């Protein structure tokens, strides 16, 4: 199906505490596979994920030039955004960027992102047809204006366009064992009696790559989304994801109720009854 | 603007006593990125406790997962406790082998 | 370049 | 590949 390339930066000021933060990580759809830390001894962007160690010097310099002069432009942009707000220099304060591009099926590009935070609220957009900029607020609207001038969003588009497409090819293909998996979820149910009249049944999903899935309780077929308990899908730590949905049940209608299971590593969705 | 994380613990796979496994615990939707979360067992912090690299979600909230391998037994109480500036004191979440 |  | 020009 299609597949996205990620990158997440985070800049954070720390004031009398020297240099800001830099965080990068990057990833293919699901899959983690580079870090930055500006504060990690090595200076270097770092593998995490197995089929991008074959990369060879000239790419790992690059990649990390690249995130190192972002973080001096954050830096920079920190001080600027401060001044922006009429903030102190006593706090802590926080740029976030992601980017990325979506490919489809075919490998042809579907679509590019840029998206910039201030304090974890929306700062400035590229807008879908990478031409535009949307700023949230004054603050972001001098970014847009300079940006605007600049002629920065022609910069983005040709990055997310091209490099952002072939590299996010490359790397669908070298990782194509991981990355172009799917893991079904491995599903069972639990039960516990609440009292002598109320019981909760537990759906469980387990192992399931990737993490896009959809647990729903039925009652005689009828979706109880609203009493429903879900959790936020999970990391199991060995590259898959879990899940679980639970419901209260009156202690003895179990048998009414269903627990269905639609996945991408499903030939077809199940369903589950205590 | 403050987001308070939300916290589960789990193990990697459903435990069984006496098996070597994995304890997480997950933190999520939490800002700003400043946080620290120990393992405890009965009580007491765990030395070697790994995390992942800092990323984020589309609401630009942070999340993180902090692990450690273990072998659980009847006996070993395990829990996450999280401290972040929007909470006055640490939150302490018991793991339960079915959540 | 390209600053805030 | 991550970008350079941003």
């Amino acid at each position: 199906g299609s597949h996205s390339m990620r990158y997440f930066y985070t800049s954070v000021s720390r004031p009398g505490r020297g240099e800001p933060r830099f965080i990068a990580v990057g990833y293919v759809d699901d899959t983690q596979f580079v870090r930055f830390d500006s504060d990690a001894a090595s200076q270097r962007m770092e593998p995490r994920a197995p089929w991008i160690e074959q990369e060879g010097p000239e790419y790992w310099d690059q990649e990390t030039r690249n995130v190192k002069a972002q973080s001096q432009t954050d830096r920079v942009d920190l001080g600027t955004l401060r001044g922006y707000y009429n903030q102190s220099e006593d706090g802590s304060h926080t740029i976030q960027i992601m980017y990325g591009c979506d490919v489809g099926p075919d490998g042809r590009f579907l679509r590019g992102y840029r998206q910039d935070a201030y304090d974890g609220k929306d700062y400035i957009a590229l807008n879908e047809d990478l031409r535009s900029w949307t700023a949230a607020d004054m603050a972001a609207q001098i970014t847009k204006r300079k940006w605007e001038a600049a002629h920065a969003a022609e910069q983005q588009r040709a990055y997310l366009e091209g490099r952002c497409v072939e590299w996010l090819r490359r790397y669908l293909e070298n990782g194509k064992e991981t990355l172009q998996r799917t893991d079904p979820p491995k599903t069972h149910m639990t039960h516990h009696p609440i009292s002598d009249h109320e019981a909760t049944l537990r759906c469980w999903a387990l192992g399931f790559y990737p993490a896009e899935i959809t647990l729903t309780w039925q009652r005689d077929g009828e979706d109880q989304t609203q009493d429903t308990e879900l959790v936020e899908t999970r990391p199991a730590g060995d590259g898959t994801f879990q899940k679980w949905a639970a419901v209260v049940v009156p202690s003895g209608e179990e048998q009414r109720y269903t627990c269905h299971v639609q996945h991408e590593g499903l030939p077809k969705p199940l369903t589950l009854r205590w | 603007i403050q987001r308070t994380p939300k916290i589960q613990v789990y193990s990697r796979h459903p435990a069984e006593n006496g098996k070597s496994n994995f304890l997480n615990c997950y933190v999520s939707g939490f800002h700003p990125s400043d946080i620290e979360v120990d393992l405890l067992k009965n009580g007491e912090r765990i030395e070697k406790v790994e995390h992942s690299d800092l990323s984020f979600s589309k609401d630009w909230s942070f999340y993180l997962l902090y692990y450690t391998e273990f072998t659980p037994t009847e006996k070993d109480e395990y829990a996450c406790r999280v401290n972040h500036v929007t909470l006055s004191q640490p939150k302490i979440v018991k793991w339960d082998r079915d959540m | 370049p390209l600053s805030k | 590949s991550s970008c350079s020009s941003c």
